[PDB]
């Protein structure tokens, strides 16, 4: 009875889920509400985005570099420097201001349309919210998340470089020659699984549990609170999944 | 006031928690007895170079 | 410090030792003309405690 | 306009400080139940640990990241031995410190911006005001007192939990011995790092409640704008920490790297 409680809640996650996914593969996709909602996530998380992953890429590679000068291999950093950025930094930016930024919009989105009848209003003109509501914005959040993702690991790789270059004095040409050594095609290809799986888990549960709000006078906070939680927890354990799974693969073995 | 003893469960879990967690990382990871020096005396060597 | 060659994996940031403790770092390396050949001049910023 | 809203944000914060010790001498049960509050969650979340299950799951799994990262490369390479030397110096320096901060931040924060909001929506802070009662120094001076007192157990398990996870993928996993993780970790590993981190951390703690108290305490559009408040004090929240962090790294660090191998 203690796990069947959280297991409703699970169960009407994968159901919604499921009619989301039927609704995108069955009836007419909604490209006008796709559009308005990939603008939306757009605009409210990419400058976050930037100002998250500049200072962390510059704190990263200068920890790199003085542990390597310390060691004495300072020309392999560039190494490093790609191979957290494209596997782990990327995606992990994704989620921090995915999760944060635009997970917890589309909650408030959702939750501000459930108190205000909308819903409700929808329902009564026949009209299927699953269809016309969550898939652009779980198609949007999929797409935002591509995207950022791309921007996220070029952004930090060109921070990196300049700030090791222009900084801490290591050569340039060491930085650039030797960023294919351990990252290949199976780093960018994982970066992308997870950078599409995260979006689309975070447009998931931002909708479900915006969908489901309970309105009063803090079931709207609390609902976005709990699908920013929800969504850090569920990202960091697909990212551990994934990420054994792409280092099983590997570009060095 | 208050004192409805859910609170005060709360609070005395999250003092074990506390005292567990500080007292494990201290012994058994950060070693803090070794790094004051408890149990050690202080020894002394001459060379000739350093050697690294 | 002035020498013949500077030598290889030799860079700023390069420890300066005295009888083989860290004393202080390497600051940057120069190429000077000295009777029309070139020699390597290293710039040494040392703790004055040890000096 | 934005150097008004500097000014009202630098007055929110100079205020909060500024009320602490009456804080702590008026209000101490409060205190304590903000303390019980904050660390053991609340509402729905607080049945399967609250504030402390969050953050152990999601420093555990930073520590498998790293662990599970590290020894593929190394052993990749060759030199697989260096895992509990490498593991410890990912802990520290970047990954702990950063990764508790945005769990801290998501779960006290996002929660402190609720029932601020659902406080001033309630009408409840213009109760207090009513009743002669100092609202910031009740309601945020009190949070922050909360926090900072439980700061230090927190990333204490964080840390605690980090290493354990990192030392168990590596040593049970990839079956290394246990001999080499412990003496590469415990040789490469300086206390030092440790309590400049938990400096780090607390000084985090302290701009993230002061953030997330003032996105909460000055809210407003009903039940609507609440889960909005949530939301920008979140992206407020990661940038300050992720800043935090790369300032204190780059103060510590900068002229004295703090680590030997070579001769």
């Amino acid at each position: 009875g203690q796990l069947e409680k959280p297991l409703a809640t699970v169960g009407g996650f994968f159901k919604m889920s499921v009619m989301t996914g039927k609704a995108l593969f069955t009836r007419p996709f909604q490209w006008k509400e796709f559009v308005l909602q990939s603008w939306f996530l757009i605009r409210v998380a990419f400058l976050p985005t930037l100002a998250v992953s500049i200072p962390l890429t510059v704190l990263i590679i200068f920890t790199l570099n003085i542990l390597l000068a310390e060691f004495g291999a300072a020309d392999v950093s560039g190494a490093g420097a790609a191979l957290g950025a494209v596997t782990q930094l990327g995606p992990l930016v994704t989620v921090l201001v995915v999760a944060g930024a635009g997970s917890t919009a589309i909650c408030a989105d959702l939750g501000a349309r459930t108190v205000r009848e909308e819903i409700d209003a929808l329902e009564v003109l026949g009209i299927d919210p699953i269809e016309r509501l969550v898939v652009p914005r779980v198609v949007a959040s999929t797409f935002v998340a591509f995207m950022l993702n791309g921007a996220v690991i070029t952004i930090g790789l060109v921070g990196g470089f300049f700030f090791g270059v222009y900084i801490q004095n290591v050569s340039a040409g060491a930085y650039v020659s030797t960023l294919t050594l351990l990252t290949g095609f199976p780093e960018v290809l994982i970066s992308v699984v997870k950078a599409t799986l995260f979006g689309m888990i975070a447009g998931l549960v931002g909708c479900y549990r915006g969908l489901t709000v309970a309105g009063g006078s803090k079931g709207v906070g609390t609902a976005v609170n709990e699908t920013l939680v929800l969504c850090v927890v569920a990202l960091f354990a697909v990212n551990v999944v994934l990420t054994t799974i792409g280092v099983r693969f590997g570009t060095g073995r | 006031m208050l004192l409805t003893r859910f609170i005060k469960m709360q609070l005395v879990i999250f003092l074990t928690l506390t005292l567990v967690a500080l007292v494990v990382l201290a012994l058994f990871y950060l070693r803090l007895p070794t790094w004051a020096g408890l149990g050690m005396y202080k020894l002394n060597a001459d060379l000739p170079n350093s050697g690294g | 410090v002035l020498s013949g060659r500077a030598g290889l994996s030799m860079d700023p940031g390069s420890k300066v030792t005295f009888n083989g403790v860290p004393i202080g770092r390497l600051a940057s390396i120069d190429v000077v003309e000295v009777d029309d050949n070139p020699e390597a001049r290293l710039t040494l910023d040392v703790d004055p405690k040890y000096l | 306009r934005f150097l008004d809203s500097m000014g009202h944000v630098a007055w929110f914060v100079v205020q909060a400080i500024v009320h602490v010790p009456h804080a702590f001498r008026h209000y101490r049960r409060e205190s304590l139940r903000l303390v019980a509050e904050i660390g053991m969650g609340t509402g729905a979340m607080a049945v399967i640990g609250g504030t402390v299950a969050i953050i152990g799951f999601v420093t555990l799994s930073a520590g498998s990241l790293i662990a599970i990262q590290g020894f593929a490369s190394l052993g990749n390479i060759g030199v697989e031995a260096f895992t509990g030397f490498f593991a410890a110096l990912a802990n520290i320096r970047v990954v702990a410190p950063v990764v508790t901060g945005q769990a801290l931040a998501a779960t006290v924060g996002a929660g402190a911006t609720a029932e601020l909001g659902a406080m001033r929506i309630s009408e409840e802070v213009d109760a207090l005001e009513v009743m002669g009662i100092k609202s910031i120094s009740y309601l945020v001076s009190t949070r922050i007192m909360a926090g900072a007192i439980v700061i230090i157990p927190l990333y204490a398990m964080a840390i605690l939990l980090s290493f354990m996870s990192a030392q168990l993928v590596t040593t049970i996993f990839y079956s290394q011995s246990v001999g080499t993780y412990e003496h590469y970790f415990h040789t490469f590993l300086r206390v030092d790092d440790v309590m400049w981190s938990f400096l780090e951390v607390i000084i985090m703690s302290v701009i993230v409640m002061l953030n997330h108290c003032y996105f909460g305490y000055f809210a407003s559009g009903g039940a609507v704008g609440v889960g909005e408040a949530v939301g920008r004090s979140m992206r407020t929240s990661l940038i300050a920490i992720v800043l935090v962090v790369l300032l204190a790294s780059l103060a510590l660090y900068g002229t004295d790297p703090n680590f030997n191998l070579t001769v």
